């Protein structure tokens, strides 16, 4: 059977005769938020002025990667975050903040030296360094999906 | 092995939780969701609530004792020979001898010394395996180890040994629609196995 | 409610045709077996008997047995049936000319009930096997496992889901009504009953009457014995003479539809993973016959199957995306094999 | 001295337990079977019933039955066990829950008897066969060959070599108990035992009593009709219900130990053996796959293994030293090829 047998990554029912989850190539998708879930600019603190290092990078799938940052604050509150290079996934969508602390979050690379920059709410910021190969690789599919070449 | 089940606890409103009994392979899993049909329909009033938990521990089979491999771990030790001679006019002794190069053996009237042999080729391997009469010069794993369906899956010292090493991968599955019984889903074993894909 | 489906029981009888290996060899048993359907998987068969057991000629107890002996029904008790294969088979239910039993696989099929005095029995060819549902190839149904969407038939009688045609029967042959009238061949009749008759010499043509006599002809073995006895309408089975007349209705349901029963179904043990770079050892040790298979999911498939009894050592060049992994009719599992060659 | 394990006997009663595939389907049968061992070699297996058929409830005579009837048992006589795989098998002897009796292979296992008003048989899926040990591989044990050391299961009870742990049974529903008192529901006793009754409303909630009312609830469909009856003890099986209060004693002995009797066993026609020059040519034809092996005595071994069930002419490159021979579980020939060119 072709939920046995079909290429690219789908499953099958006898149902509305649908292929489902089948994962190949990209979707242009485009949104329009609603403009009163903004915030405006100025009521998020501004993060400028801080340092990101990673502290046990994991060149790995599973969100192993994690990274301390030196957040320096203006207000205090929420602040999302995000890498807009591919070559970082991260599972912390917002990270809060009190004045000028330090969170860490996970993430997940591919490359040995992870160049990505990080964009903690209107701050971007270079997460360099260096990762370690993990040791235990037989369950589900990842979250890296980034794989180029390094 | 023989999955000698013990018998599964029903609580018939609320969980039983289980606790790791130092059996050898002391498989053990709570189940909720049953409504247990047993002579009279279903027993528990419940329906959820209804707990079911499942122990099984892997344990030596009575053919253990006496159908059984059974491994070695071979040096080369001593070998021997109940050589006749029918010497001269003597005209007979048949005595046990050994090998050694300085061991006598006056039995008859001569005194007789052989061997050490030349060809220290012991047929044996180093780790052997061994069943009723068929030898076999096999790397069994080791004790402790064996992987289930492999080899040893049941592994112990001795026959009276109470304590073992069972990889069997035994995994106990819940009872199906509501009735008791004991889903044990087990690799039958590399000792059935062993038997009729072996080797020579 | 064993009272609605007098559309068989009141109309219908117990059907007699000729049975193949019928013991010795081909008699004619009111149990002759025809549409042997192994087409199902649980251990089961849906067989049609020529005889209608079920409740008795009139009105009472399922669990009765009439088959034909003589022009005659016999309904009584159902007391030593046995359906039996390659092994005896096991009883399922009965209900009207049909009967549910839940056989082992067998290169025939071989039936028969014992009526007290003899065994009285009726055997067939046909090719039966049971394959459960799933990527394992059993032999039988176990205990435990996954329940999947089987194909099965049902206990139950309360069923309407199709039905066959049952019209008329046509005439038989009964030669003891053809006695001598102490120099002339002598007819009788049931009860009645229509009995259609002439010999090859010149007499009486049609035969539509009470006892006759035979004017013309005095052998037995010359004349037509008939009993055009319609009162009660057939299963059309091929082992049946055509009632000549006329498609008289009698559109007869069937009980045991094939229906989506989950059986109780099949389940291999689980396998031992062992992890090398992009690489799945898997030493393996089924029960039975399973059909393993896979997918690596790149747009290259490059899919595999092997139906697997021996037990065995296998591999998987597994790439960076994933694979999966079909332990029989156990779940599909899935493998990220990212590097480990450090 | 059938009067030496009343160990079982007395203290233990005929479990009744769910049996996977009872005629039609799941029923509890009180000769549910579990622990089938096809794993000797005479075509025998050792089962275990849940139920304890031997002597009857008090002292007297194995060849009688008791099993579960109701709460009951019903110590009667054995008349019509039928254990049955593939083919119907032969019993050998009961003792306590456990019969042996020899089979042929059989991908299930199919046990029953014949109470008189019933069939109430059990069956189970489990593989079997019968490997003679030798290098024969038969299918069945025949009248002659040669005797060798097999494994097999005694014929006797006086026997201890292993015992199996048999503690009480847990409770066991029984709702002919819970009838009505005219509006309430009305549990009552077998004999005194202890009933462990409360029902989804709140009424009475322990229940060690005499025939009780129930003053709350009304429905029998909601309340705790159970049987704590441990004046008896029961087989440890995986379809019993545990009963929770504790590991009662109990251990109880095994009859069918597996002994190392020298089976009756095989035996391969003897080999036609032809010379060539440091060749043995072999026209060669067995009864059944021989599985043929030999050694070439060098220290150079070169041996060879294979089945033979179709008859060939092999060869063998015998050396100068020797070969040896080995046509089944036949002794092992020998054979001096020195030159033969000349």
């Amino acid at each position: 059977p072709l939920n046995d047998v079909a290429p690219f990554g789908c499953s099958i029912a006898l149902e509305p005769l649908r292929a489902e989850n089948c994962a190949v190539g990209s979707i242009p998708i485009s949104i329009d938020i609603p403009d009163a879930a903004f915030t405006r600019i100025s009521e998020t603190p501004t993060v400028s002025d801080l340092e990101c290092k990673i502290t046990e990078c994991t060149y790995a799938s599973d969100f192993g990667g994690i990274a301390t940052v030196a957040y320096k604050s203006s207000k205090a509150g929420n602040c999302p975050i995000h890498s807009p290079s591919g070559v970082a996934v991260i599972k912390e969508n917002d990270v809060t903040l009190a004045e000028s602390g330090s969170f860490t979050f996970h993430f997940s690379t591919a490359n040995i030296h992870p160049a990505f920059k990080l964009q903690v709410c209107t701050s971007a910021v270079t997460c360099k360094g260096d990762c370690k190969p993990p040791k235990d690789h037989i369950v589900d599919y990842p979250a890296q999906h980034t794989e180029s070449f390094t | 092995y023989k999955t000698k089940v013990p018998s599964p606890v029903v609580k018939c409103c609320g969980a039983t939780q289980c606790t790791s009994k130092p059996h050898p392979d002391y498989q053990c899993q709570v189940f909720t969701g049953v409504y247990p049909f047993m002579w009279g329909g279903a027993y528990c009033f419940c329906d959820t609530e209804n707990t079911q938990m499942s122990e099984a521990y892997v344990e030596r089979s009575e053919e253990c004792s006496i159908d059984h491999a059974k491994a070695y771990k071979v040096h080369t030790g001593t070998v021997q020979a109940m050589v006749n001679i029918t010497y001269g006019s003597v005209s007979w002794r048949s005595a046990d001898v050994y090998v050694n190069g300085e061991t006598p053996a006056k039995i008859g009237d001569a005194k007789l010394i052989i061997g050490p042999l030349s060809s220290a080729w012991s047929p044996f391997d180093n780790k052997v395996v061994v069943y009723g009469h068929e030898v076999y010069n096999y790397d069994f794993p080791e004790y402790g180890t064996g992987k289930a369906g492999s080899f040893g899956d049941l592994q112990s010292r001795t026959s009276t040994s109470n304590d073992l090493y069972a990889n069997t991968n035994l995994k106990l599955q819940r009872p199906q629609a509501g009735i008791v019984h004991t889903p044990f889903t087990q690799a039958p074993s590399g000792f059935e196995r062993w038997k009729r894909d072996k080797g020579a | 409610d064993l009272d609605t489906h007098f559309t068989q029981y009141k109309l219908a009888r117990p059907y007699i045709a000729d049975c193949p290996n019928c013991g010795h060899s081909r008699c004619d048993s009111p149990i002759a077996i025809e549409e042997v359907r192994g087409d199902a998987h649980a251990g089961v068969i849906r067989i049609q008997t020529s005889a209608m057991f079920g409740l008795k000629t009139d009105g009472v107890d399922l669990a009765y047995m009439s088959f034909m002996n003589g022009k005659t029904q016999k309904s009584i008790k159902i007391d030593n049936l046995h359906v039996r294969t390659s092994a005896p088979c096991s009883l399922v239910s009965h209900h009207g000319y049909y009967i549910l039993a839940q056989c082992p696989p067998g290169d025939t099929v071989t039936v028969g009930f014992h009526d007290g005095p003899n065994r009285h029995t009726c055997t067939v060819a046909h090719k039966v096997e049971f394959r459960p549902v799933g990527r394992e190839k059993y032999r039988h149904p176990p205990e435990h496992g996954v329940e999947l969407p089987c194909n099965r038939y049902t206990h139950k009688r309360a069923d309407q889901g199709h039905y066959v045609e049952m019209h008329q029967p046509g005439l038989v042959a009964d030669h003891s009504l053809l006695s001598i009238h102490s120099a002339k061949v002598k007819i009788t009749v049931p009860s009645g009953a229509q009995v259609k008759y002439y010999c090859k010499c010149p007499d009486v043509r049609e035969g539509i009457t009470s006892s006759d006599h035979t004017t013309t002809c005095t052998d037995v073995k010359q004349c037509r014995a008939y009993l055009i006895d319609n009162k009660k309408w057939v299963y059309n089975s091929g082992r049946l003479p055509r009632g000549e007349g006329d498609t008289f209705k009698g559109k007869l349901h069937v009980p045991f539809v094939p229906v989506k029963a989950k059986c109780i179904a099949t389940l291999a043990p689980e396998p031992l993973v062992e992890h090398k770079h992009r690489t799945l050892i898997l030493h393996l040790h089924p029960d039975h016959p399973t059909l393993l298979t896979t997918r690596s999911l790149g747009s290259d498939a490059n899919p595999t199957r092997q139906w697997i009894e021996r037990p065995t050592t296998v591999n998987f060049t597994v790439t960076g995306e994933g694979l999966e992994y079909t332990w029989g009719n156990h779940p599909p599992k899935r493998v990220w094999a990212q590097e480990s060659g450090e």
